[PDB]
RNA sequence: GCCGCCGUAGCUUAGCUGGUGGAGCGCCGGACUGUUAAUCCGGCGGUCCCCGGUUCGAAUCCGGGCGGCGGCGCCA
RNA sequence: AUAGGAGGGUGCGGCCCGAAAGGAAUGAGCCUCCCCGAAGGAAACCGCGGCGACGCGGGAGUACGAGGGGAGGGGACCGG
RNA sequence: GGGAAACCGACAUGCCCGCAGCCGGGCUUAUGCCCGGUGAGGGGCGGGGUGCGAAAGCGCCCGGAGUCACGGCCGCGAGACCCGAAACCGGUCGAUCUAGCCCGGGGCAGGGUGAAGUCCCUCAACCGAGGGAUGGAGGCCCGCUAGGGGUGCUGAUGUGCAGUUCGCUCCCGUGACCCCGGGCUAGGGGUGAAAGGCCAAUCGAGGCCGGAGAUAGCUGGUUCCCGCCGAAUCAUCCCGCAGGAUGGCCUCCCCGGAGGUAGGCGGUGGGGUAGAGCACUGAUUGGAGGUGCAGGGGGCGAAAGCCCCCGGCCUCCUGUCAAACUCCGAACCCACCGCCGCCGUAGAUGGGGGGAGUAGGGUGGCGGUGUAAGCCGUCCACCGAGAGGGGAACAACCCAGACCGGGGUUAAGGCCCCAAAGUGCCGGCUAAGUGUUACUCCAAAGGGUGUCCCGGGCCUUAGACAGCGGGGAGGUAGGCUUAGAAGCAGCCAUCCUUUAAAGAGUGCGUAACAGCUCACCCGUCGAGGUCCGGGGCCCCGAAAAUGGACGGGGCUCAAGC
RNA sequence: CCGACACAGGUGCCCCUGGGUGAGAAGCCUAAGGCGUGUCGGGGGAAACCCGGCCGAGGGAACUCGGCAAACUGGCCCCG
RNA sequence: CACAGGUCCCAGCUAGCCCGAAAGGGUUUGUACUGGGGCCGACGCCUGCCCAGUGCCGGUAUGUGAAGCCCGGGUACAACCGGGUGAAGCACCGGUAAACGGCGGGGGUAACUAUAACCCUCUUAAGGUAGCGAAAUCCUUGUCGGUUAAAUGCCGACCUGCAUGAAUGGCGUAACGAGGUCCCCGCUGUCCCCGGCCGGGGCCCGGCGAAACCUCUGCCUGGCGCGCAUGCCAGGGACC
RNA sequence: CUCAGGCGGGUCAGGAAUCCGCCGUAGAGUGCAAGGGCAAAAGCCGGCCUGACUGGACCCGUAACAGAGGCGGGUCCAGCCCCGAAAGGGUGGCCUAGCGAACCCCUGUGCCUCCCCGGUGGGGGCCAGGGAUGACAGAAAAGCUACCCUGGGGAUAACAGAGUCGUCUCGGGCGAGAGCCCAUAUCGACCCCGAGGCUUGCUACCUCGCUGUCGGCUCUUCCCAUCCUGGCCCUGCAGCAGGGGCCAAGGGUGGGGGUGUUCACCCAUUAAAGGGGAACGUGAGCUGGGUUUAGACCGUCGUGAGACAGGUCGGAUGCUAUCUACCGGGGGUGUUGGCCGCCUGAGGGGAAGGUGCCCCUAGUACGAGAGGAACAGGGUGCCGCGGCCUCUGGUCUACCG
C-alpha cells in the first residue's frame, strides 16, 4: 500500500462496478456496526465531510478502530451505538514498478499500465456523514473526542466539524 | 565559470610585511668586544665579523628567537600590545653565557 | 514483472470427444513359513488442487486463484 | 586612458564642410503682427453640492489647437 | 457513335423555363426601378442510336466545332534545380612494400656448460667401486659484437626529428636465424607458424580507367523587387507512418445566375451527458420483525420421529452506495420551417478547370491513462505565420490585430523612487518586513486565553470570574478478580439513605487499609460575567546546497492587505 | 640514396688483428685519418615550471589495482 | 598460433584429392616407410557410456522415382491424355562417437537429532564413469583453515558443479617464459614530506620566422530562456 | 399456442421425468460475444415448402461530413415458383462478426472470333462460379555483425542536466499500545499530511558536425536536517556514563587491511574519526585499475555464423592560450599646474588559530561499594598557520683530499 496521493481527489473517474471488470480486490473492513441498536438513544452526533475525497479501505478500518476502541474501553458496549455508514466501492489502479535498475526498466510507460486492483475507496463529497454515533447527553464528551481523532485520518480535512444533529 | 583567488599559484613570496609577537629582550648593551664588568655580558661579536655584515660597534640589542627579514635589512621594534599572562614577564633575564664563535 | 506447463487412491504416475478411473508403491485382513522375510491370495479410499461459468451433466472445456517447473530479466 | 555590450534605428546636441550635381538674395536659418482653424479643449473668477479625494452651472467650445493665407524685419546659408 | 468482337448505326428541333438583350405599360429630375411578352447563349423533359438484353431497366452516346500556331504553368521519362556515400560491375596494372616458394652468395665479439664417442689408474675371481683425462653435441645459456625483435617506462614526442621516432630497460643473437641479388604466385585471386593479417602512406576483398552526372523517401544550398490573397501540420489507403497518392483546407481563371443562411426568437422534431436514485440489469454494507425453506451444530433426544433449537436460503419497514445500471433527467448540441437580421444582381450561392502545401506547440475547459510530469483525444483563444503596449525579463496570460506622416484621446495596467502619473480619500485588517508575485513565479494536515467580528445559551446581590477561609458524609473494604485491588491493575454493576455538600470518586500517593486533594458548597471582596460555535487576518508547522533577494531600493496609521 | 625536408629514421660488403684495457669487433682514453656545418648566436649564477640526471636523515611500500618506476646485487676466484 | 608426439580417414598410379572455359595441369624425377585431408597438441597416467538425433558409409526385394523409348487412346498429322518400363535419389535395413553431439528428474527409509549406504517411480539413446571442483559457483566477502594487527585477495580444503569431465581431450607435470595472480628477504624518495644541486629548455636580446583557428567582446551573480547565459531582466564591480 | 421461476395437491428417501390448479410483463427463448429487437411473437408446436431463384437497377455502408477498391445491405421493377382462403410475404437465417483483388487456372451456359478461303482439331474472348494472398486494398523471402561501413536523427536509447518524486531521505499530526504504577523519559502499530532532491524509476525538454565514463588522485568553494567542539532543555538526570531534544558551519571530522569500487566490511587509534551538492565537482590536471573496441580462453546458449551488464588475461589518453578568469610583475593616464618624502584608514580578507592531555583540585562532592566530577590556577602535546638557519639534519658541479 503506497502512500495516499490519489485518495484525496475525486477528479479521477469511476471504475467501480466489480461484476464488470475482471479482477476485483477483497475488503479489509468487516465490521461497521457495533454496540446497541440505534433505537435506544435520542441524540445524534455526526462528523461531516467538507471536502471531496476518496477514502481508502485501509483508512476506514484504522480510523474506526482507534475510535471504537476508545468508546468501548471507557463507556462499554452497553451504551453508545456507532456506525460508519460508508462501504468503499471505487477500485484503485497501479502501474507496475519496482527497483531492478541497470539495463532493466521497471518501468514502463505503457504495455498495460492499466490497473491491477490495489483496493477499494469510498467517495465522500460535501455535507456527507462520514461518522454517525448515537449517544445520550451523559455520553456526549466521549463521542466528540472520538470524532476529533477520526478527522486527522480523513484525507483532506473537515471544516463543518463535529456536528449536533441534534437528533431530529 | 571563474577562478577563485584561494587556489595555489606562483607569484611573489617574501618581501612581505609581518608582525611577530612576543620576543623576549635578552640583552642591551653598547660596544661590542670587551666590557670591563663580567656579569650582564662580557662582550660580544664573533671574531671575523659575521657573514654579510660589517663591524658591530655602536649601541645594540640581542632579542630572542627569529627576527623577520634579511641580513642588512632595516627592522623596527614595537612594544608588545599585551604579552602573555599565563606566562609572566620577568625583568632582566639571567644570561649564563653568550656565544663567541662565527656563524661560518 | 513477463511467456509456457502441472496437481489424479497415503506417494508417484497413466488418462479424459465433457457421461470414464487405473497401474507400481505404501497400508490392511487371510495364507505359506517353525517364526519371518521374500512369496502368495482379498481389499479399499480419488469432491481427479481452490473457486467461478457453460451444459441436461465438467475429473475433462473456458475465467479467476494457490503452490510447485522451465525460458527473458537485456544491446542499453 | 570612469566607465556597458548583436556593434544599430529613430530623434536631438557638439565639433567638422559644403564650389560643383539642389532650393534660396526675385530672400536661408531666424524675428514679429493678424486672420482662418479638424479632432480636441483649460484657468482665474463666481454660485451650489459632495464626510473627502473632488464635482456641476457660467466663463465657454472661449484661450488654445494640427493645417492653410497675407504683411512686415533681418541678411547667408539650409537641407544634406 | 456504341460494342470485347460479330456487327449495328442517331434530334440541321417536339415540349417547357429563363440570363443577356429586344419589345410594351407604369414610375423617379435623371440614371435607375416594378410588372408582361419575345427569348440566341444556357437550363430541364420527351423521342432517338447502340450495348446488356425473352422483357424490362440502366451503361455510353445524340439538334456541326475543330484543327493548326505561339508563349507559359504543371505531370512523367530521361542526370531532370544544384551538390553531396558507402557500393556494384566490367576491362585493365602492381610482389622495387610486403608474404611465402625457389637459385645462387654473404653475415654473426667473447665467454660458459659439457652429452655420445675414446682412454688410463687403483681396488675385486667376477660383479662392479673411486679418480682423472680426452672429445666435443645443443631449434643451448650468458651477451646492449654486428644484426633481428620491441617488454615496461603507459616515460620523452604527440601542429613530432619521425604520417609510427627517441633513450633507458628488455627478448634473440649458429639458428625453425639474419641478409643481397635473380626469379615465381594477382584481386573472391594469392599468401597466411591463421591476426580477417599482408598483397607499394589504399585491405572483413588493392589500385586505375570506364559504366557514371548510379541512386538515396536522406543532410546542405537554391540567387531582383513590389502589390494582393493567404494555409494545413487532418483524414483514408499504402512492406506504410522521416514518404507517396487522394480528399478537407488554401489560392488562381472561367462558367451559369437568384438566392445564400455564420447570428437570435418561435414552432415541429432528435438525445440519456450533469445531476439524481431504487424502477430494471444488478453488484454490495448492517442490525430488528416474519419464522415461508433447501441443512452444518445440540437437546426430552425410544431416534430423518412428535418439539424447539443455532451459520444460513428469501419477504417486510428500514441500511451503504454502485464508468461499462436506469423510474427519471437538465443546461447544452443538432435536423427543418417561418420570421427578423445579414449577405447578393459591381454576380453571391453553386459548377468546371490550373497550382500547392499530409513533424505541430500550446493555456484553459471536458476528459481517457498514469502517484506525477507526460502520453493520447476533443473544443479552445493563440503561437506557427502577427508587430505594438503591459505582466521585471519571458513563443503562446492580458490589451491589441499594424499602409505613410501629423495632431489627439483612451485600453491593458499603473500613480513612493528608479520610471509617466496620488507621500489619494473613507473604513477596517496587520506587527509577520506577513506582503509589496492573477504570471511560468501563488506549500499542507494539525494547531495558538494572537487579534478583529458576527450566533444562540447560560447567567447577574436568587452576583465563582478568578482569588480566598472552611469543604471533602453513610451502606461499603462494593463485589469479583486476586497476595491485596480496601475510590486509585483491570471488569462490571454504578445503585440506595441523609443534606452546606457527597463521584460505588480527579490526580498524587502503597503494588494493594492510610495520608494530601478535587469536583461541591455556604461564603467574604461586591461585578458584568463564564460558555460553546462560525468568519477574516496574522502566528507555528516551514531545513539546502557559488548570491540571498517582492524587478530592485526600501516600505510598517504604508509605498502593505 | 630513399623518406616532399641537408628528416635523430632506415639499406649490402669490406677495414672486425691500431695502442692502452680487459674474456672482448665491449666501455673509456688515446694513435693514423676525419671533423668542430650531427650548422643560429648571446645574455640572466638562470626565480617558478618541464626534461635528462645527482644526493637525501629517521623510518623501510605506510604509496598504488599492482614494489610500476626506481633501487639493490654485480666482474672474478674459492667454498658450498 | 606453430610444434615434436598421438589418432581417424581416402587412394592400387589408367588411383585418390585438388586446378583449369578448354586443351590440359599440380602432387610427380612422387607410388602405401607414399602422399593427400582433418582432429588433438611434448612427456606421465588415461581416454567410460550412447547410433535416439545430425552426419557419413554400405546395401536395398518392395513402394516410389524423370526424360527417352513402348503400348493404349486422341489427332486425316501434331499438341494431348493414360499405363508399363522407372536409373541415381527417397522411404527401408545395418554399421559407425580419438564423426557432430548427449551423458535425467522426484518422493520414502538406519540404535538418537542428522544424513541416507537403502528402496520405489518415469522421460528420451544412454544416465557423468577415471578425474577434477566455490574453478581463467550465480547467490557470495559460502564455510573452515593458513596468511595479514587488520586481507570482498591468494593459497589449501570441503564441494550439494546456478551453468565440470575425458583426442569439441581429462588429470597431472620436470624443464622453460619481456605471460596472469600471491608471499618473503634484502633494498630502495613510491610514501610520511619534501629540499638542494646539475646540464638542456623556460625568460630577455640580436637575426630568422610558421600553425591550429578566427561574428564580436572589460565581467560577475541570480532570475529567465531549447529547461547547463558575458550580451535579455534586476544588482554589483569596472580607468587603459 | 405462451414462458423462466415460485405456490398448493400428486409420486419419491429426496429428486427427476411425468400430472392438476394458481401466481407470474419477460427473470425464458431466439446457434454462438455483447448490445439492441420481440409475448394473441421473430419465441413454442405442426403442416407445407425450398426465393440461400434469374435479370437488371437505385441507394447506403465500406471510406460520416469528403476522393476510396473488394465486399455487404435496404429498396424497386421484369421473369419463374412457393406458401397462404386472402390480403399479403419471400432480394436466406430478427439485427449488428463469420472479410478476399489484378493476373492465372479449372467449371458452366449461350454467343463472337483464330491473319486469301472452306472443313476438322486445338486455341483466344465476352459472362458467372470456384481454387490464395489471416502481415487480412494481395511482394514469392532465414540469421550474425564488438570487423563494420553509410545517410541521417536528440523527431529516439546509454551518460549528465532540467521536469517529476512511485522509491529514496528527512520531517509533522493522531495516538492503539509497552515502559514498575505512568501514551508522550523512552519505545511506538494502524492511518494520515508535508519538505527535499542525496538513491532508484518515470520523462524525452536539451545534446548524437564528439557538453569525454567511473573510481582514484590532487585542488578549492558551499549546504545543515550537526559526528566533535561551545552554549543549552528533559530524563526512568546519584556519580562517572547515556537516551532523547534545541542553538550553532568558526574550526575539526584522520591512518591503514581487502575490493576497480563511489557504498560497505574490518583493525588499531581518536574529541569525533557526520552526511550531501559543485559537467553522479575535478581527463585543453594526473592516473587509467574497472565499464563498453578490435587478440584469447572457459561456462551456457545456438545447426551454424555467432552471442553474453556470465567469469577472465591484454588492450593509446592529442593541442604552442585569440578572448576571458585569477596570481603575481611592469608602463602610463584621471584625482583640475607639477614634484620629493611621511601618514590616514573607507573598504576588502582571515581560522591563525583549532583541539586534546596532564597536575593541582581530589581519591574530594555523590555513592552501600565499585566507582568518581566541577569552578579555578599551571605545565605540555598535536593539527593548522607564519618567520627563521644560529643548533642540529639535508645539500652544497666554491673548495680540499
Amino acid at each position: 500500500l503506497r502512500p495516499a496521493k490519489i485518495d484525496r481527489y475525486v477528479d479521477k473517474p469511476a471504475y467501480t462496478r466489480r461484476e464488470y471488470i475482471r479482477g476485483a480486490p477483497g475488503p479489509k473492513i468487516t465490521i461497521f456496526d457495533m454496540g446497541n441498536p440505534a433505537g435506544d438513544f435520542e441524540f445524534e452526533v455526526s462528523l461531516h465531510t467538507a471536502e471531496p475525497v476518496q477514502i481508502r479501505q485501509n483508512a476506514l478500518e484504522a480510523a474506526r478502530q482507534q475510535v471504537n476502541r476508545y468508546l468501548q474501553k471507557n463507556v462499554g458496549r452497553s451504551n453508545y451505538h456507532f456506525k460508519i455508514r460508508v462501504y468503499p466501492f471505487q477500485v484503485l489502479r497501479e502501474n507496475p514498478m519496482a527497483t531492478g535498475r541497470k539495463a532493466d526498466r521497471y518501468g514502463n510507460g505503457m504495455r498495460r499500465p492499466f490497473g491491477k486492483p490495489i483496493g477499494l475507496a469510498a467517495r465522500l463529497k460535501k455535507d456527507q456523514k462520514i461518522l454517525s454515533i448515537r449517544v445520550n447527553r451523559q455520553h456526549l464528551k466521549f463521542a466528540i473526542e472520538g470524532a476529533r481523532r477520526a478527522a486527522m485520518k480523513f484525507p483532506c480535512k473537515c471544516y463543518y466539524r463535529i456536528y449536533d444533529k441534534e437528533g431530529n | 565559470a571563474r577562478v577563485m583567488w584561494t587556489v595555489p599559484m606562483a607569484g611573489q613570496m617574501g618581501f612581505h610585511h609581518r608582525t611577530e609577537l612576543n620576543k623576549r629582550l635578552i640583552a642591551i648593551g653598547e660596544n661590542g668586544k670587551l666590557k670591563l664588568d663580567e656579569n650582564t655580558e662580557i662582550e660580544i661579536t664573533p671574531k671575523g665579523g659575521f657573514p654579510h655584515y660589517g663591524i658591530v660597534r655602536s649601541d645594540f640589542m640581542m632579542i630572542a628567537g627569529s627576527v623577520p627579514g634579511a641580513i642588512k635589512r632595516i627592522i623596527r621594534v614595537r612594544p608588545a600590545i599585551r604579552p602573555p599572562k599565563k606566562k609572566p614577564p620577568v625583568q632582566r633575564p639571567q644570561i649564563t653565557y653568550v656565544s663567541v664563535e662565527s656563524k661560518q
